[PDB]
């Protein structure tokens, strides 16, 4: 979850947002069965150029691995079919790697 | 010759990069995270090496 | 397997740490492709995987 | 007098203060022996950290009638709560007073001079390793980027978890990728500003 | 006991935490009487097969 100086209840969590608009604080809510906290992770860097995930649990972003986790499962995604939604899509390619 | 000349310093710096039987290679941290008598047998271990 | 020409623009070595400008090396990296896709265009209504 | 520059990954200031306390009664078992020993972290027997600033506090109790207990700490870790205050990053961090495994066994003593000092309690301390987690003396009062730096000079650094002492300068060589760049002897010689690229 | 090997459990009840349960402790000896099988071999008057 991502946020601009725009926090519905993240502003309430931790701090409004702790920078303006053009930075971007995102945050993991730890949504599970029992219980839901928001972790701060970072801000959004000036450049993002790749993403990677891998089963074992650390997800490579821009090549750095910037935390691991325990073994995925899966995952899902959805913007909207709004439109440019996939006209300006960030993916111009994605590839099942393996190792 | 010449390759034979182009040799005997990298090892060098192979040696000098090992951590042996410490907690780090890192003097200053031991130092800073610890008294001193330990860290004396380690770094004593270390100059020996 | 990759085919040759390719620039890798944004491809980067799979490190948990450290950093080289320059050298060689083997290595264990995520390349092997099962399926590739580009442009997506379904993403967006929920797409599972 | 060396100046002290401290970068790390840049972010906000989120301080949190985790207490530890210790309690101890002898003026009526036997002016040594013990009464009760009572030892709370923030109150509860185990905790984990919260915020990536924090600042532990402990606090002594003692009950006797003499009133006079010399106090030691034993160790089977690397890490003491003195230590640990400066400036030490970290990732995952809890405690407990239940044995656990991976946790750092601690105890404490006192002597109350009567003749005869005691041992209180273990505690428990199980961790792994990164930058999520810092201890520091202090806080830092309303500071967007807790990270303090300065040029021209020699100075006092700990960076990324690497301490050392230098003088520090900025260079135009750039790329794209790796913020931080180490000698092959294991001296990290360049880096890049996380925000700014520089 | 003298020099057993000792082995302790840990137990997670989802809740968060996990706690230990107890401590076993073994004696032994390398040899040749009793072996540790996944599952008997019958029909066997020699064990050894090859
Ligand atoms: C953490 O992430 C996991 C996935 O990794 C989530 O698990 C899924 O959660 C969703 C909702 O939270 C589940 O969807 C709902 O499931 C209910 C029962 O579970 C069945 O789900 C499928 C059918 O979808 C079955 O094949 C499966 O065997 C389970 O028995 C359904 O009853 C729900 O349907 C309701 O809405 C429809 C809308 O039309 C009605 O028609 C139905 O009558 C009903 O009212 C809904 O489908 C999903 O099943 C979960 N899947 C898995 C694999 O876990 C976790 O939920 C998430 N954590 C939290 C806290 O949400
Ligand atoms: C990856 O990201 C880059 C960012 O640079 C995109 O490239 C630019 O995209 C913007 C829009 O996202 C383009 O700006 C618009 O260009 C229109 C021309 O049509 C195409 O032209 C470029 C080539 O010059 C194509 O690459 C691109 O796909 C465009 O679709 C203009 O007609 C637009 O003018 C008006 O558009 C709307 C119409 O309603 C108005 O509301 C606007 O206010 C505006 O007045 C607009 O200027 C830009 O031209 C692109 N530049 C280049 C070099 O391509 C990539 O498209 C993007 N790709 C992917 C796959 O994500
Ligand atoms: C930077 O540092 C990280 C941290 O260590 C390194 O990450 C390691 O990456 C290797 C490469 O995959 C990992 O090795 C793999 O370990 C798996 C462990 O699974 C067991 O353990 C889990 C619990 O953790 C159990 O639940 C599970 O059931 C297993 O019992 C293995 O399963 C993997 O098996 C490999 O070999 C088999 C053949 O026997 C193949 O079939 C598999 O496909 C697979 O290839 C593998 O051994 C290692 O575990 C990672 N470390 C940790 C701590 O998890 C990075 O490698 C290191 N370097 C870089 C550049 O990032
Ligand atoms: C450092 O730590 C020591 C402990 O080693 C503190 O000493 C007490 O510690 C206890 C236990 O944590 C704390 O709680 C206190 O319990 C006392 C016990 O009551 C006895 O004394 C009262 C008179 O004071 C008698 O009336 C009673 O019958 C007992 O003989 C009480 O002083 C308090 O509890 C009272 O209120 C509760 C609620 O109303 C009742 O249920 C009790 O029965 C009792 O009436 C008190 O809660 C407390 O922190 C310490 N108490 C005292 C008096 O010192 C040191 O104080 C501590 N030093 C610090 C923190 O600086
Ligand atoms: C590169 O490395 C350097 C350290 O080596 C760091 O750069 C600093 O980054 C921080 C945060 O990114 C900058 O912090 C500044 O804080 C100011 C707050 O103090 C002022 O507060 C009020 C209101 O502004 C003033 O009235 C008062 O007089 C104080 O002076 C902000 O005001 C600053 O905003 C201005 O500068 C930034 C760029 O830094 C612009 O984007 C803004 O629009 C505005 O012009 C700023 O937030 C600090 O200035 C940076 N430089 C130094 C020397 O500290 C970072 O690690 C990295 N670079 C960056 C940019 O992060
Ligand atoms: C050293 O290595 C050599 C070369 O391999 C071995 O020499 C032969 O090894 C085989 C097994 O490896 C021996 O086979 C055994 O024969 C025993 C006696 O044979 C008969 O016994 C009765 C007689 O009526 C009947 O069962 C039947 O007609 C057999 O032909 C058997 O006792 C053995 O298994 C029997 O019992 C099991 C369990 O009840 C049954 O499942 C079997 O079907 C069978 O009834 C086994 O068959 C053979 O005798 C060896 N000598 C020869 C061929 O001359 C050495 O044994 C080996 N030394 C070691 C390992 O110490
Ligand atoms: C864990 O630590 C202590 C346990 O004793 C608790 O927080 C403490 O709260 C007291 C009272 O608010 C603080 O005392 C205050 O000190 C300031 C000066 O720093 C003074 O101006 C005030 O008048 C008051 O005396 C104390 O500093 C503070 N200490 C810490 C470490 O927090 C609380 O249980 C825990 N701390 C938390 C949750 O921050
Ligand atoms: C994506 O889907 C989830 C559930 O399917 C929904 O809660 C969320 O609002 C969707 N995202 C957007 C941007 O609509
Ligand atoms: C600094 O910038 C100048 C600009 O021309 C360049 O010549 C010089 O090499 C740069 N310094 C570096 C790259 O260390």
């Amino acid at each position: 979850v991502c946020s601009n100086s725009s926090n519905p209840h993240l502003a309430t969590f931790a701090i409004p947002l702790g920078a303006t608009q053009v930075p971007y604080y995102c945050f993991f809510k730890v949504d599970t069965y029992n219980s839901t906290v928001y972790k701060f992770l970072a801000v959004l860097p000036p450049t993002v150029r790749e993403i990677v995930i891998t089963k074992y649990g650390d997800v490579y972003v821009n090549g750095f691995g910037y935390l691991h986790l325990g073994l995925l499962d899966a995952v899902t995604i959805n913007f909207t079919g709004h439109g440019t939604d996939d006209d300006v899509s960030g993916f111009w390619t994605i590839a099942s790697t393996n190792f | 010759v010449v390759n034979s000349q182009g040799a005997a310093l990298t090892q060098l710096t192979v040696q000098l990069q090992h951590n042996f039987q410490a907690i780090s290679s890192s003097i200053d941290d031991i130092y800073s995270r610890l008294d001193i008598l330990s860290a004396d047998v380690q770094v004593d271990r270390l100059i020996t090496g | 397997h990759i085919p040759e020409g390719f620039s890798f623009n944004n491809w980067f070595l799979l490190s948990n740490d450290s950093t080289l400008v320059h050298g060689k090396v083997v290595s264990n990296q995520p390349l092997l492709v099962n399926c590739l896709l580009a442009i997506p265009k379904i993403y967006g209504l929920g797409q599972f995987f | 007098e060396q100046p002290i520059s401290f970068v790390t990954l840049p972010s906000f200031n989120a301080h949190s203060f985790v207490n530890i306390t210790v309690s101890a009664s002898f003026g009526g078992h036997s002016g040594a022996n013990l009464i009760a020993s009572d030892t709370t972290i923030n109150g509860f027997s185990s905790f984990c950290v919260d915020t990536r600033q924090f600042t532990i506090s402990l606090s002594y109790n003692v009950t006797n009638s003499y009133g006079y207990v010399s106090n030691s700490q034993d160790s089977n870790c690397p890490f003491t709560l003195q230590s640990v205050n400066d400036y030490l990053s970290f990732s995952k961090f809890c405690v407990s007073t239940s044995l656990l495994a991976s946790a750092c066994t601690i105890d404490l003593f006192g002597y109350p001079e009567f003749g005869s000092g005691v041992k209180f309690t273990s505690l428990y301390f199980q961790f792994t390793k990164g930058e999520l987690i810092t201890g520091t003396p202090k806080p830092l009062e309303g500071v967007t980027d807790v990270s303090f730096m300065t040029l021209d000079v020699c100075t006092k650094y700990t960076i990324y978890g690497f301490k050392g002492e230098g003088i520090i300068t900025l260079t135009n060589s750039s790329f794209l990728a790796g913020v931080y760049y180490t000698s092959d002897s294991g001296q990290l010689l360049a880096f890049k500003n996380v925000t700014s690229g520089a």
